[PDB]
């Protein structure tokens, strides 16, 4: 009737992003940062 | 403060501190009595009038 190759796809990306984003709070979406510190009197 | 061990740290610090530098050039207490001061202050040149 009709008439296919797998290709009809890319509407997924709402769960890929998702899917990512979790694996990026097993850890961070990039790398991990590193913190900031503080002053003295001038504070 | 209590955010970041050195932000803490420095208000405890402040908080033991007698005094060493607080030196009020500024303050928290305030009145307008503050700003006319300002004003006296940088009018023209310092006088004792």
């Amino acid at each position: 009737d009709i008439f296919m190759y797998p290709m009809n796809n890319e509407l997924r990306g709402l769960w890929d992003r998702i899917e990512n984003r979790i694996y990026n709070l097993r850890h961070n979406l990039t790398l991990d940062g590193k913190e900031i510190n503080m002053d003295l009197y001038d504070s | 403060f209590a955010n970041r061990y050195g932000y803490w740290a420095a208000n405890q610090q402040l908080r033991m501190f007698p005094e060493i530098y607080v030196d009020p050039t500024l303050r928290l207490t305030k009145t307008e009595f503050f700003f006319q001061l300002e004003s006296a202050l940088n009018q023209g040149k310092l006088t004792d009038d």
